[PDB]
């Protein structure tokens, strides 16, 4: 079928008024399921890579409001700190808010 | 009263101990020491039961956080030796470890083991 990747082609999208829209869709359906959300992480992972400051900052404080379920790997961790590097004060305390619901499994990651 | 706002003169040093039990490598030095390590936490286990079981949140956290990694490195390094012994003391700390207090890190290390059965069950 068709509907393969609708997600994936909205992330990808080139305007970033899409690309907000559809982190709110995640945001509202990990807030549903959380299943769906363990299987979007890494999507919005790629998202705190997003050239659009606003568009990671939207992301961000969407994984913060659907952390209290999923549970990050190293991977995870080290993308998610590695943005955290970045010099824009306003993302930089939006990964603060992240790290404060963030949950982690190995006493390595923290 | 084991939950106490309380501080052992003792338990530093079985938290040392512990961590020296937990934390190994392929290195067969290090699995010396890890044995050694099991040796003392199980003397003390059978010697001085509560102690440990002041213990249990910890060595859970630390059987969640070994838990994911597959099994070729599981084996590889060892980490069944740590699950081993971790299961050995746990039977060693026999009628002591069912009672309410201990039951939540209890069932974090039993979650754990079931946990390494499912993923390695191949």
């Amino acid at each position: 079928s068709g509907a393969c990747g609708a997600f994936v082609h909205g992330l990808e999208d080139e305007m970033y008024e899409v690309r907000i829209a559809a982190v709110e869709a995640l945001c509202m359906l990990a807030q549903s399921s959380p299943s769906f959300a363990e299987k979007c992480l890494d999507f919005l992972v790629d998202m705190f890579n997003d050239e659009i400051e606003e568009v990671r900052l939207q992301s961000i404080h969407t994984m913060r409001k659907i952390s209290n379920n999923i549970t990050l790997r190293e991977d995870q961790l080290d993308t998610v700190l590695a943005v955290l590097e970045d010099s824009s004060r306003d993302i930089r305390e939006a990964l603060h808010e992240l790290l404060c619901c963030t949950n982690v499994s190995t006493k390595e990651g923290i | 009263g084991a939950a106490s706002s309380s501080v052992c003169k003792l338990d530093g040093l079985i938290h040392r101990f512990i961590t020296l039990l937990a934390d190994t490598s392929d290195s067969r030095a290090l699995e010396n020491r890890g044995a050694d390590a099991s040796m003392a936490c199980r003397k003390l286990a059978v010697a001085h039961p509560l102690l440990l079981l002041r213990h249990l949140p910890m060595i859970a956290a630390l059987l969640h956080g070994r838990t994911h990694l597959n099994f070729q490195e599981f084996r590889q390094q060892n980490h069944l030796s740590c699950f081993l012994h971790v299961l050995g003391l746990l039977e060693l700390l026999q009628p002591h470890v069912f009672r309410s207090e201990h039951q939540g890190a209890l069932w974090d290390c039993l979650l754990s083991f079931i946990r390494l059965l499912l993923n390695y069950r191949k």
